[PDB]
C-alpha cells in the first residue's frame, strides 16, 4: 500500500555487451497525475545508472544520499565504482534503516569499469541484494513485467534488439497498470556510448 | 571535555587574559565609527594593501541584518564567529519578535557572548572589539561599542584599534552638530580621522554608509578619492584663507 | 579511581614550529629492530629481523609479521606492543570495510586509514603518538603495493626502504641493488641480504620473519621455506 | 637524544624522551623488584612448573593467605611478581577475560589469548598519561592440546612472549642464564625433572637450601590439565629427592 | 595532574598572541612550496614536491593536491597528516552542501566552513592547532574563478596570485612585480608559476619530477581539474629556459 | 610549596594542607557555643557587625523542628551544607513519616564532605558546624569540621578565641546537666562572653541564641527575645 | 480545505491561495495571507495541519534569510526548494513532522522561472502549474485544457479566474476572495485580489 | 604564575585565593551608595564617563530588579548581567508560584547562592569558571519595610542601614556613618549621598555624572530623571 502511493516502475535488462534500463515517467499521488517527467534513473558513472521505484520521497531521498556517498567514495579512491560495489554500498544504506526503512527497491544497470561485463541487480526496500543475469523488475506493475521479459528476453541481444525487447516490455507491462506510464525513458548502455530515447506512450 | 580555567583573577584584581585580549584588539587596524543626523559612518584603515588581494573578501565591516551592522578590531577569524552567530540571532529575533532588532539588543547579544567567553572553563576570552550602528525602528541612528571583557557602551563617535587613542582625540576635538549637519560632513569627517593614523592617505580606507531606510553602502575607491581631495581643498582654503 | 583521561594536547608546536613529541616517537622507530621492504613485479617482499635476547624465549610464539587480510601483511619497527594495538585496529578497519562494500579493503585505503588512526595519537588529549612505523604490501588489481606509515600519520608509497637500526645504509644498498622487473625470489633474496648488511651475529631461519605478498595473498614464510633461501644465499 | 636525556615532563608521564624511551614503564620495571621476591617458570615435554618464593618474616601472618600463586580457570594458572595490590588487581582481571572469552567464543581461553589480552590491557596504561603502568609482571602456564605445554609471560611494558622457561623478580638474570645452561644441554624433561630444575635453579640463584614452608609450586601436567598448588609433603618429598643428589 | 602537565594551548600571550598559532604558522614556513595564480581563463597551483627519492614508488594522483568536489581543487603546505584530515573534513563540507542544496558549494563557503573548524581549535578544546595552510582554486556561478589561501590560525583571503610554503615571501615579491591582473590567460600563468617556481626553488634546479602542476578551467559549461604530465612541465620548462637565454642574449 | 595547592597531595609528613587550611577558615569565624542539658540543647551565637551601620550576620539556621546549626568560617558553604541537610530532613519525613534522628543527619554530612577531599580539583568545605538536635536519644550537640570528622559533645565552641570559652565550659561541663534551661542558657552565655575583648559585652545586638527540647521545636531567639536570658548576668568577674 | 495554485509563464510565475482561515464550521477570517516571501524573487505558499504550516514555513523563511545574510547573494528558487524538501524530508521521520502542502514560486535571473510543487511527504516535482486543496481536483483539468507554455500574463490572469469561477460554481466550500501575486526579473508584485462578493 | 593553584584553593589564612583577587577587584569600581530610611531605599551611583562622546545614558549602574526591587552594583559590570537576570528570573519565579512579590533577603540570597558555584573539575561543560567580579546593593520595599542588602563575591549578604561600595567605600563609608541616624528622612538620605558622592568623586557632580534612584512604599522602583536630579543638586 505505502510502496503504491506513487506508482512507478524500474526494468533492467542485459544484452550481449549492453544493458538497458528503463521506467516510466509518471509522478502522482494516489489517482491524480501530477506531472509527467520524474526522474527515477539516476546516473551513478559513465556507464552505471539505478533506477529507483516506490515512494517519490524516498526515491530523491535515497538518490540523493547515494550520490552523496559515492561522490566521497570516488574522492577517496581514484577509480569509479563497480557494479557490485554500487550494489553493496546500496545494500548497506538500505539496511542501515532496518527498522525505519526507505520505500524504494532500487534496479541497478551499468557495464563493469575496464572490463565493460554487463551487471544488473536488484534490491528489496531493506537492501536483499539479487543478481540475475536476464532481467530485473521493480515496481507496481512486476507481474505484467515478469510476463513480459519472461516471454521476450533472449540471450546474447545486440544492443537494438535489446532496446526493442525492453520497450516491448515496458510499454505493454504499464500499459495494464493503472498507476504507471505516461511515459517511458530507456537508457541503453554500451562500452562506447549511451543512448537515451523517450517512447510514444499511451497519456491515459 | 576540556574544563580548565582560563580566565583567572590575578592577586591585584585582574584578568590577565582579558587585559591580553584588549591587547590583541590594540594590534588590529583602526575603525572609526561616526553617528550623524541621518546617517551612519563607519571607517576601517587598510594596514597594507598587499595589490593581489581580492578586496571583497576581506572587508572588515559587514551587515548584522538590514537596519544593524558592524565593523571590528582585533582577530579576524574570532570576528568571523561572533558575526556568525550576532546574524542567526538577528535571524531568530525576527522569527520571534516580528519585528527587527535594535541596535541595543544586538549590541547586548554580542556583549553577552564575550563575557560568558570571559568566564567559561576551557576557552579563551574573543580578541576582537566591535563597532555596531544602526537605525531603531523610530529611526534614531544608534552607535555602540563592544569589548572583550564584554562591556558595552553607546557613542556619538568612537575609534577602536591601533592608534584609536589619537583618533578618539581627533574627534573630541571635531565632532560637533554642526560638523555632522549633512551626510557629506559626516563622511569627511570620518575620513579626516582616519587621515590622522593612515599612511598613503586615503589608499588603505574602506568605508561604508548606512542611511535611514536604506541597505548598508560601501563606498568604492572613486568616491573615496573624491572626499579625500575635497578634504585636502578645504585645508588649502583654510590655510590660504586665513594664513 | 577517577577513569578521566587528560583532554589537552601531550603534542604541541615548538617555538621553532616543530612537534618534537613525533620526532622522539622516530627516535624511537630508529632505535628498532631492521625492516625491509621490497616491491617486486610480481610481488612485495617484508621481512624483519627477530633476533631473540635469550633461547629461553620461544620463537614461534610471537610474529613480527602479521596479515591484516588475505591480501594485505604488515610489519613494523619500533615499540611492539604499539604495534599490537595498530595490528589489532587495522584488521577491524579492513573488515569494517569489507562490511561496507562486501570486497577486500584495498592497500591504499587501509593505509589511509591506519595512518589517520596515528594522526589521532598525535593531536588527541592525554596520549603519546605511536612509536612504531609500519611498512604494509598488499595486491590489488595485479599490482604489488608497498607503504610505510609514520608515526606522524604520514604515508609514503616505496619501491623498496628499510626502516629502524642502520635504515639509511639499508636504504643506500637497496638503492644500488634494486632494479624495476625483479621478480619476487630475487626480491626475496636482496631483502634477506639488506638484513644481513646490518645483521650481528649468524642469521638463522629463525632470527629472520619474512612475509611475502602476491597474487595468491600474504603469507608468513615457514622457517624451512626461509632456510632454504639462507642456503641459497 | 645524548644518552640519558631528558626534556619536559617525559621522567613523570609515559612522553616518549628524546633518546625515544618511556622513562615510567622502566620506573615500573623496577617496582616489580620492589617487592624483593623471585619467582621460576619451566616448561616440560609433559607439564609445566612455577615456583615462587614465599617469605613470611613473622607468626602473625597467616601463612595460608600469604600466596603469589593464583588459578585464572581450572586449567591456567599464574604467578605474580611485583607490587602485590597490582598483582591482585592483574589477576582478578585475568580471571574476569577468561571467564568472558568462554562466555563469548564458547570454549576455554588459549594460555597465549589471555597473555595477549593482558598485555594489550597494560600497553592502554603505557599509552595513556593520566594513570601509571602496573608494578607486576605475569606468568601463566596451561595446556593447550595442540602445542602441549604453555609458559607465556607479560609485562608492564605490554610485551608478552611465551618461554622455554622464564623468571621474574630480583635475581631473574641469574635464574635466566641459569636456565639457558640448563636448556643449551637439551635432554627430556618428565615432570620431577621439571619441577627439579625450577626448585634448583630458584635454590641457587637465592643461595638457600629451601625448606617446604619456603616455596610455592603450582604445575598443570597433560595427564592432569587442571592447574593444583603442591601441598608441602609433595614439596618436601621433592625437596628430600633433590637433596639426595 | 592536568594543571602541571597542560600546555595551555588556546590561552593568549601577554603581548595578545597566540603563541601555538604562530609556531604552527612556523611550521608551515617549513615546508615545501605551493603557488597559487588566476588567470582569466582558469587557475592553477604549482606545489613543490618534497617526496623526491629515487625508490618513492609513483605517485597515484598527486603528492599535493587534491580534488574537493567536481569544482574545487585544493594544495596544503605544513604537516601532511593534518593535511589529509582538513582536506577529509571539506570533502565530508562540500558533500553536506551538495546534499542539501542539490547544487556545489561555493568556494568561499567551503572554505569558511574548514577555517571555522580552525578557528574553533584556536579558541577551546585545549588541543594544539592544526599546522597546515592551503590554497584553494576553485570555479563557482557566482564569481567565476577564485583563489583562496587559509592559514593554522583560520584566517583566509582571495588572491590573484599568492604562495605558500617555503620562500613564500620572495615568491609574492616576484608575483607583485610580475603579475598584470585583468590580463592573465592559463599560457602566461603558467609561465609565471615556471618562472616563480624557479627563483623560490633555488637550491635545486626546475625539473618535471620536482613539481607538481594542476589547471582548472571551464569546457562546455563543465570544471575540468588537470594534474600537468611530466612531459608538458618538461615543456615549460624548456620553454622558460629559452626565454632566460634569450633574454640574456639580448642584454 | 608543593604540598599545600591541592586537597589531592599527602604531603611526605602524612598530612594534607588544603585540610587545615579550610580548618583555618573555620578558625576565623565568629565564637559559637553550643552545650546540652538533660532536656535541652543550646547554640548561642556571637554575632559580628561589618561596620557599624551594618546588622549583624546571621549565625544560627533552622534545619528542622527538632534540628538547628550555628556556622562558622564561609557563609555560602554554610548555606549549600544547610541546604542539603533541610533535604535530608524532609526525605525522612516524607518517606518514614517520622524525624531524621540527629547522628545519623551527621553521618550523612560527614560523607558528604569528606567526597571532595579525595577528588582532584575540588576543595574542602570551608565551614564548621554546631548542630543542635532533640530526639529519642534526647538531646544532642555535634561539632562538624572541614575534615569531614564530626564529634558528639557535652559541650563545644568553635570560631576566632574559642579556647577561652572551651576552658569555661571545661570547669561548668558538671553543672550543665542538671540545669534549667534558664540556668544553661547563662552558662553558654558567660562560655560565649568569654571570648570577648575586654571592651565588648554581650547586647541584644549580638546575641543569638538558639534553644531546642523534649517539648520544644526549635527556635531562635535574636533582638528583643534575648533581653530575658541576658537579664540576670552577673558583669564579667575579671 | 485550502487552495492553492500556480502557473509559470515564460517569464514570470502567476500564485493565487485562498484567504480563508477556518475552524469547525465558521469562517474564523476573510482575508488570509498564506503566502511567505524567503526573498525578493521567491514566495513560499502553504497549506496544511494548523499550526505545522507557519512553523514549518516561517523556520524556511529564517533560513533562507541568514543565507543571504551570510553570503551576500541569495539562494536561487532551485536551490531554496531543494533545502525545503531536505527539511522536510528530515522532519517526515522525525518526532516533530510536518503536514504541509506547498508551492514554491521563484523567478531565477539566469534559470528563468520555476514552479514547483511539494506533498506532505516532501516529494519534489517542477511543473508549468500545479495546484493544491480539494479545488485543484476541480481546476487541474481546466488548466490542462488552456494552458500554453507561451501564455502571456494577462491570459494567464484570465485562466486562474476561469479557474476560480469554477470553483465557485461546483466546490461545496465557500471560498469567495483569493490572493494573488506575479513573480518576475522586477520581483514579486501583489495584484488585485480576486473577488466574488455574495449581494 | 596564574596557573599554578586551581581556582578552589585555600590560603594558608582560610581564605580562597579567587574570591580575595575579586574582592580586590571590586575596590577599582565606581563608588555606589545605599540608604535605607523608614520612608524607603535610595541608591546613588558614580556613573564614570571617560570620554565627552560616550553618551552617559548607556550607563546602567542601576538596574530594577522587580518594581519593589532595585539593585546598584560596582566592580565589573559585564558580570553583574548575570547576576541581575537570576535575580529577575527568580523574582518572576516567586511570583509565578506564590502570587505575591518575592522579600528583598530572599532575592539576596537567591542571587548569593551564585557566587562560590565556580569550578573546573566535577562541573557541567560552560560552568563558571571564577568567582563574580561584583558587589552589589539591593535596595526594595516588602512587607518588613524598606530594606537594604549588601552581596559580595564571597557570597555573604548582610542587611544594612547605610552602605558604600566601590574605590571611595573607605571615606563614604565613615561618612555615611556621621550623617547616617535612624529617623532620617528620604529627601535627606537623597542629599547625604549626594554630597557624599560629590566629596568623593574625582570629577564634578552634575545631573549627568550620577544615577539616584529610590523605592518607596507604595511607588515603585523609579530611577530619578536628569530635572530632578538637577533640582536635588542645586543646592548642595
Amino acid at each position: 500500500s505505502i510502496m503504491s502511493y506513487n506508482g512507478g516502475a524500474v526494468m533492467a535488462m542485459k544484452g550481449k555487451n549492453c544493458v538497458a534500463i528503463a521506467a516510466d515517467r509518471r509522478f502522482g499521488i494516489q489517482a491524480q497525475m501530477v506531472t509527467t517527467d520524474f526522474q527515477k534513473i539516476f546516473p551513478m558513472g559513465d556507464r552505471l545508472y539505478i533506477g529507483l521505484a516506490g515512494l517519490a520521497t524516498d526515491v530523491q531521498t535515497v538518490a540523493q544520499r547515494l550520490k552523496f556517498r559515492l561522490n566521497l567514495y570516488e574522492l577517496k579512491e581514484g577509480r569509479q565504482i563497480k557494479p557490485y560495489t554500487l550494489m553493496s554500498m546500496v545494500a548497506n544504506l538500505l539496511y542501515e534503516k532496518r527498522f525505519g526503512p526507505y520505500y524504494t527497491e532500487p534496479v541497478i544497470a551499468g557495464l563493469d569499469p575496464k572490463t565493460f561485463k554487463p551487471f544488473i541487480c536488484s534490491l528489496d526496500l531493506i537492501g536483499c541484494p539479487m543478481v540475475t543475469d536476464d532481467f530485473v523488475v521493480s515496481g507496481t506493475c512486476t507481474e505484467q513485467m515478469y510476463g513480459m521479459c519472461e516471454s521476450l528476453w533472449e540471450p546474447n541481444m545486440d544492443p537494438e534488439h535489446l532496446f526493442e525487447t525492453i520497450s516491448q516490455a515496458m510499454l505493454n507491462a504499464v500499459d495494464r497498470d493503472a498507476v504507471s506510464g505516461m511515459g517511458v525513458i530507456v537508457h541503453i548502455i554500451e562500452k562506447d556510448k549511451i543512448t537515451t530515447r523517450t517512447l510514444k506512450a499511451r497519456m491515459d | 571535555s576540556y574544563d580548565r580555567a582560563i580566565t583567572v583573577f590575578s592577586p591585584d584584581g585582574h584578568l590577565f587574559q582579558v587585559e591580553y585580549a584588549q591587547e590583541a584588539v590594540k594590534k588590529g587596524s583602526t575603525a572609526v565609527g561616526v553617528r550623524g543626523k541621518d546617517i551612519v559612518v563607519l571607517g576601517v584603515e587598510k594596514k597594507s594593501v598587499a595589490k593581489l588581494q581580492d578586496e571583497r573578501t576581506v572587508r572588515k565591516i559587514c551587515a548584522l541584518d538590514d537596519n544593524v551592522c558592524m565593523a571590528f578590531a582585533g582577530l579576524t577569524a574570532d570576528a568571523r564567529i561572533v558575526i556568525n552567530r550576532a546574524r542567526v540571532e538577528c535571524q531568530s529575533h525576527r522569527l520571534t519578535v516580528e519585528d527587527p532588532v535594535t541596535v541595543e539588543y544586538i549590541t547586548r547579544y554580542i556583549a553577552s557572548l564575550k563575557q560568558r567567553y570571559t568566564q567559561s572553563n576551557g576557552r579563551r576570552p574573543f580578541g576582537i572589539s566591535a563597532l555596531i550602528v544602526g537605525f531603531d525602528f523610530d529611526g534614531t541612528p544608534r552607535l555602540y561599542q563592544t569589548d572583550p571583557s564584554g562591556t558595552y557602551h553607546a557613542w556619538k563617535a568612537n575609534a577602536i584599534g591601533r592608534g584609536a587613542k589619537s583618533v578618539r582625540e581627533f574627534l573630541e576635538k571635531n565632532y560637533t552638530d554642526e560638523a555632522i549637519e549633512t551626510d557629506d560632513l559626516t563622511i569627511k569627517l570620518v575620513i579626516k580621522a582616519l587621515l590622522e593614523v593612515v599612511q598613503s592617505g586615503g589608499k588603505n580606507i574602506e568605508l561604508a554608509v548606512m542611511r535611514r531606510d536604506q541597505p548598508l553602502k560601501i563606498l568604492n575607491p572613486e568616491e573615496i578619492e573624491k572626499y579625500v581631495a575635497e578634504i585636502e581643498k578645504e585645508k588649502e582654503e583654510n590655510e590660504k584663507k586665513k594664513q | 579511581m577517577a577513569e578521566r583521561g587528560y583532554s589537552f594536547s601531550l603534542t604541541t608546536f615548538s617555538p621553532s614550529g616543530k612537534l618534537v613529541q613525533i620526532e622522539y616517537a622516530l627516535a624511537a622507530v630508529a632505535g628498532g629492530a631492521p625492516s625491509v621492504g621490497i616491491k617486486a613485479a610480481n610481488g612485495v617482499v617484508l621481512a624483519t629481523e627477530k633476533k631473540q635476547k635469550s633461547i629461553l624465549y620461544d620463537e614461534r610464539s610471537v610474529h613480527k609479521v602479521e596479515p591484516i587480510t588475505k591480501h594485505i601483511g604488515l610489519v613494523y619497527s619500533g615499540m611492539g606492543p604499539d604495534y599490537r594495538v595498530l595490528v589489532h585496529r587495522a584488521r577491524k578497519l579492513a573488515q569494517q570495510y569489507y562490511l561496507v562494500y562486501q570486497e577486500p579493503i584495498p592497500t591504499a585505503q587501509l593505509v589511509q586509514r591506519v595512518a589517520s588512526v596515528m594522526q589521532e595519537y598525535t593531536q588527541s588529549g592525554g596520549v603519546r603518538p605511536f612509536g612504531v612505523s609500519l611498512l604494509i604490501c598488499g595486491w590489488n588489481e595485479g599490482r604489488p603495493y608497498l607503504f610505510q606509515s609514520d608515526p606522524s600519520g604520514a604515508y609514503f608509497a616505496w619501491k623498496a626502504t628499510a626502516m629502524g637500526k642502520n635504515y639509511v645504509n639499508g636504504k643506500t644498498f637497496l638503492e644500488k641493488r634494486y632494479n624495476e622487473d625483479l621478480e619476487l625470489e630475487d626480491a626475496i633474496h636482496t631483502a634477506i641480504l639488506t638484513l644481513k648488511e646490518s645483521f650481528e651475529g649468524q642469521m638463522t631461519e629463525d632470527n629472520i620473519e619474512v612475509g611475502i605478498c602476491n597474487e595468491a595473498g600474504f603469507r608468513r614464510l615457514t622457517p624451512t621455506e626461509v632456510k632454504d633461501y639462507l642456503a641459497a644465499i | 637524544m645524548s644518552r640519558g636525556s631528558s626534556a619536559g615532563f617525559d621522567r613523570h608521564i609515559t612522553i616518549f624522551s628524546p633518546e625515544g624511551r618511556l622513562y615510567q614503564v622502566e620506573y615500573a620495571f623496577k617496582a616489580i623488584n620492589q617487592g624483593g621476591l623471585t619467582s621460576v617458570a619451566v616448561r616440560g615435554k609433559d607439564c609445566a612448573v612455577i615456583v615462587t618464593q614465599k617469605k613470611v618474616p613473622d607468626k602473625l601472618l597467616d601463612s595460608s593467605t600469604v600466596t603469589h600463586l593464583f588459578k585464572i580457570t581450572e586449567n591456567i594458572g599464574c604467578v605474580m611478581t611485583g607490587m602485590t595490590a597490582d598483582s591482585r588487581s592483574q589477576v582478578q582481571r585475568a580471571r574476569y577475560e577468561a571467564a568472558n572469552w568462554k562466555y563469548k567464543y564458547g570454549y576455554e581461553i588459549p594460555v597465549d589469548m589471555l597473555c595477549k589480552r593482558i598485555a594489550d590491557i597494560s600497553q592502554v596504561y603505557t599509552q595513556n598519561a593520566e594513570m601509571r603502568p602496573l608494578g607486576c609482571c605475569m606468568i601463566l602456564i596451561g595446556i593447550d592440546e595442540e602445542q602441549g605445554p604453555q609458559v607465556y609471560k607479560c609485562d608492564p611494558a605490554g610485551y608478552y612472549c611465551g618461554f622455554k622457561a622464564t623468571a621474574a623478580g630480583v635475581k631473574q638474570t641469574e635464574s635466566t642464564s641459569f636456565l639457558e645452561k640448563k636448556v643449551k644441554k637439551k635432554f627430556d624433561w618428565t615432570f620431577e625433572q621439571t619441577v627439579e630444575t625450577a626448585i634448583t635453579c630458584l635454590s641457587t640463584v637465592l643461595s638457600i637450601d629451601f625448606k617446604p614452608s619456603e616455596i610455592e609450586v603450582g604445575v598443570v601436567t597433560v595427564e592432569n590439565p587442571k592447574f593444583r598448588i603442591l601441598t608441602e609433603a609433595e614439596i618436601d618429598a621433592h625437596l628430600v629427592a633433590l637433596a639426595e643428589r | 595532574m592536568s594543571r602541571r602537565y597542560d600546555s595551555r594551548t588556546t590561552i593568549f600571550s601577554p603581548e595578545g598572541r597566540l603563541y601555538q598559532v604562530e609556531y604552527a604558522m612556523e611550521a608551515i614556513g617549513h615546508a615545501g612550496t605551493c603557488l597559487g595564480i588566476l588567470a582569466n581563463d582558469g587557475v592553477l597551483l604549482a606545489a613543490e614536491r618534497r617526496n623526491i627519492h629515487k625508490l618513492l614508488d609513483e605517485v597515484f594522483f598527486s603528492e599535493k593536491i587534491y580534488k574537493l568536489n567536481e569544482d574545487m581543487a585544493c594544495s596544503v603546505a605544513g604537516i601532511t597528516s593534518d593535511a589529509n584530515v582538513l582536506t577529509n573534513e571539506l570533502r565530508l563540507i562540500a558533500q553536506r552542501y551538495l546534499l542539501q542544496y542539490q547544487e556545489p558549494i561555493p568556494c568561499e563557503q567551503l572554505v569558511t566552513a574548514l577555517c571555522d573548524i580552525k578557528q574553533a581549535y584556536t579558541q577551546f578544546g585545549g588541543k594544539r592547532p592544526f599546522g597546515v595552510s592551503l590554497l584553494y582554486i576553485g570555479w563557482d556561478k557566482h564569481y567565476g574563478f577564485q583563489l583562496y589561501q587559509s592559514d593554522p590560525s583560520g584566517n583566509y583571503g582571495g588572491w590573484k596570485a599568492t604562495c605558500i610554503g617555503n620562500n613564500s615571501a620572495a615568491a609574492v615579491s616576484m608575483l607583485k612585480q610580475d603579475y598584470k591582473e585583468g590580463e592573465m590567460t592559463l599560457k602566461s600563468a603558467l609561465a609565471l608559476a615556471i618562472k616563480v617556481l624557479n627563483k623560490t626553488m633555488d637550491v635545486s634546479k626546475l625539473s618535471a619530477e620536482k613539481v607538481e602542476i594542476a589547471t582548472l578551467t571551464r569546457e562546455n559549461g563543465k570544471t575540468v581539474i588537470r594534474v600537468l604530465k611530466q612531459k608538458e612541465v618538461e615543456q615549460l620548462i624548456k620553454k622558460h629556459e629559452e626565454e632566460e637565454a634569450k633574454a640574456e642574449r639580448e642584454k | 610549596n608543593q604540598y599545600d595547592n591541592d586537597v589531592t597531595v599527602w604531603s611526605p609528613q602524612g598530612r594534607i594542607h588544603q585540610i587545615e587550611y579550610a580548618m583555618e577558615a573555620v578558625k576565623q569565624g565568629s565564637a559559637t557555643v553550643g552545650l546540652k542539658s538533660k532536656t535541652h540543647a543550646v547554640l548561642v551565637a556571637l554575632k559580628r557587625a561589618q561596620s557599624e551601620l551594618a546588622a549583624h550576620q546571621k549565625k544560627i539556621l533552622h534545619v528542622d523542628n527538632h534540628i538547628g546549626i550555628s556556622i562558622a568560617g564561609l557563609t555560602a558553604d554554610a548555606r549549600l551544607l544547610c541546604n542539603f541537610m533541610r533535604q535530608e530532613c524532609l526525605d525522612s519525613r516524607f518517606v518514614f513519616d517520622r524525624p531524621l534522628p540527629v547522628s545519623r543527619l551527621v553521618s550523612l554530612i560527614g560523607s558528604k564532605t569528606q567526597i571532595p577531599t579525595q577528588r582532584y580539583g575540588r576543595r574542602p568545605y570551608g565551614v564548621g558546624l554546631l548542630i543542635a538536635g532533640y530526639d529519642d536519644m534526647g538531646p544532642h550537640i555535634f561539632q562538624t569540621c572541614p575534615s569531614a570528622n564530626y564529634f558528639d559533645c557535652r559541650a563545644m565552641s568553635i570560631g576566632a578565641r574559642s579556647q577561652s570559652a572551651r576552658t569555661y565550659l571545661e570547669r561548668h561541663m558538671s553543672e550543665f546537666m542538671e540545669c534549667n534551661l534558664n540556668e544553661l542558657v547563662k552558662h553558654g552565655l558567660r562560655a560565649l562572653r568569654e571570648t570577648l575583648p575586654a571592651e565588648q559585652d554581650l547586647t541584644t545586638k549580638n546575641v543569638s541564641i538558639g534553644i531546642v527540647g523534649k517539648d520544644l521545636e526549635f527556635t531562635i531567639y535574636d533582638d528583643d527575645d534575648v533581653s530575658p536570658f541576658l537579664e540576670g548576668l552577673e558583669e564579667r568577674p575579671q | 480545505m485550502e487552495y492553492l495554485i500556480g502557473i509559470q509563464g515564460p517569464d514570470y510565475v502567476l500564485v493565487a491561495s485562498d484567504r480563508v482561515a477556518a475552524s469547525n464550521i465558521v469562517q474564523m477570517k476573510d482575508d488570509h495571507d498564506k503566502m511567505f516571501k524567503m526573498s525578493e524573487k521567491i514566495l513560499l505558499l502553504c497549506v496544511g495541519e494548523a499550526g505545522d504550516t507557519v512553523q514549518f514555513a516561517e523556520y524556511i523563511q529564517k533560513n533562507v534569510q541568514l543565507y543571504k545574510m551570510r553570503n551576500g547573494y541569495e539562494l536561487s528558487p532551485t536551490a531554496a526548494a531543494n533545502f525545503t524538501r531536505r527539511n522536510l524530508a528530515d522532519y517526515l521521520r522525525s518526532r516533530t513532522p510536518y503536514h504541509v502542502n506547498l508551492l514554491l514560486a521563484g523567478y531565477d535571473e539566469h534559470e528563468g522561472p520555476a514552479l514547483y510543487y511539494m506533498d506532505y511527504l516532501a516529494a519534489l516535482a517542477k511543473a508549468p502549474f500545479a495546484a493544491h486543496g480539494y479545488g485543484a481536483f476541480l481546476t487541474l483539468s481546466i488548466l490542462d485544457r488552456y494552458y500554453t507554455p507561451t501564455i502571456s500574463r494577462e491570459k494567464a490572469v484570465e485562466l486562474l479566474r476561469k479557474c476560480l469561477e469554477e470553483l465557485q460554481k461546483r466546490f461545496i466550500l465557500n471560498l469567495p476572495t483569493f490572493s494573488v501575486r506575479i513573480i518576475d526579473r522586477n520581483g514579486i508584485h501583489d495584484l488585485d485580489n480576486i473577488s466574488f462578493p455574495k449581494q | 604564575s596564574e596557573y599554578d593553584r586551581g581556582v578552589n584553593t585555600f590560603s594558608p589564612e582560610g581564605r580562597l585565593f579567587q574570591v580575595e583577587y575579586a574582592i580586590e577587584a571590586i575596590k577599582l569600581g565606581s563608588t555606589a551608595i545605599g540608604i535605607q530610611t523608614s520612608e524607603g531605599v535610595c541608591l546613588a551611583v558614580e556613573k564614570r564617563i571617560t570620554s565627552p562622546l560616550m553618551e552617559p545614558s548607556s550607563i546602567e549602574k542601576i538596574v530594577e530588579i522587580d518594581a519593589h526591587i532595585g539593585c546598584a552594583m560596582s566592580g565589573l559590570i559585564a558580570d553583574a548581567k548575570t547576576l541581575i537576570d537570576k535575580a529577575r528570573v527568580e523574582t518572576q519565579n516567586h511570583w509565578f508560584t506564590y502570587n505575591e512579590t518575592m522579600t528583598v533577603e530572599s532575592v539576596t540570597q537567591a542571587v548569593s547562592n551564585l557566587a562560590l558555584q565556580f569550578g573546573e573539575e566535577d562541573a557541567d561543560p560552560g560552568a563558571m569558571s571564577r568567582p563574580f567580579g561584583v558587589a552589589l546593593l539591593f535596595g526594595g520595599v516588602d512587607e518588613k519595610g524598606p530594606q537594604l542588602f549588601h552581596m559580595d563575591p564571597s557570597g555573604t549578604f548582610v542587611q544594612c542601614d547605610a552602605r558604600a561600595i566601590g574605590s571611595a567605600s573607605e571615606g563614604a563609608q565613615s561618612s555615611l556613618q556621621e550623617v547616617y541616624h535612624k529617623s532620617m528622612t528620604l529627601k535627606e538620605a537623597i542629599k547625604s549621598s549626594l554630597i557624599i558622592l560629590k566629596q568623593v568623586m574625582e570629577e564634578k557632580l552634575n545631573a549627568t555624572n550620577i544615577e539616584l534612584a529610590t523605592v518607596q512604599p507604595g511607588q515603585n522602583f523609579h530611577m530619578f530623571t536628569k530635572e530632578e536630579l538637577e533640582e536635588v543638586i542645586k543646592d548642595i
